[PDB]
């Protein structure tokens, strides 16, 4: 499965 | 790693609006807004619309897996409920778009574990009487389910252990609450 944590969605703003 | 390549998602997601000014009937006061599938496109989208904070009251907005309708009635959401976060008129300020950003971040990135299949959407309701927000799951009797996806919330919101939230099926929304659960 695609999992992305808290951080790594933000840094991709 | 290359960086050409946009970030995909498990899932393919869909942003739906409410707002009562369409129809007298309920349903026909949805609209799709748009379908995303990575990364980059949810905050294109994200960053084009209006915080929560800024609707106006009666208004929703509902981020769900792209085939499940907003609705009870979807076959995903018949034998379903919600775990609800009940604000406060002064946590419009204070609360609701982070609340509910970090409630987007949570679907998107399937922070659930074994058990992010089981969660269909997430809904805002903003509400001259007071917010709700709440995150949708498929099966209200899979308590091992439900109640993994509750602590995943409450930890992902920072709500502390005092703070009590609870499980409704839809069911018993839909008639004219109990909680199923809470934690
Ligand atoms: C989520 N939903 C809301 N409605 C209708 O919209 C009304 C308002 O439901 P609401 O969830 O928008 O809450 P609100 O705070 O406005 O009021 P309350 O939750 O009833 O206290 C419901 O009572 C239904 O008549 C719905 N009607 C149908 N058929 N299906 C749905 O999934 C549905």
């Amino acid at each position: 499965r695609i999992i992305y944590s808290r951080l790594q969605l933000l840094l991709l703003k | 790693p290359e960086h050409y390549i946009k970030h995909p998602l498990q899932n393919r997601w869909a942003l739906w609006f409410f707002k009562n000014d369409k129809s007298k009937t309920w349903q026909a006061n949805l609209r799709l807004i748009s379908k995303f599938d990575t990364v980059e496109d949810f905050w294109a989208l994200y960053n084009h619309i209006q915080l929560s904070s800024n609707l106006m009251p009666g208004c929703d907005y509902s981020l769900f897996k792209d085939g499940i309708e907003p609705m009870w009635e979807d076959e995903k959401n018949k034998r379903g409920g919600r775990w609800l976060i009940t604000l406060n008129k002064q946590q419009r300020r204070s609360d609701l778009d982070r609340f509910w950003l970090e409630t987007l971040l949570c679907l998107i990135g399937e922070s659930f574990d074994d058990y992010s299949d089981d969660v269909c959407g997430a809904v805002v309701n903003v509400r001259a009487k007071g917010d709700k927000i709440a995150i949708w799951t498929t099966e209200c009797e899979n308590r091992e389910a439900v109640t993994h996806i509750g602590r995943v919330y409450k930890e992902r919101l920072g709500l502390p252990p005092k703070i009590v939230i609870g499980y409704q099926s839809h069911a018993d929304t839909a008639t004219k609450t109990k909680n199923r659960f809470v934690v």
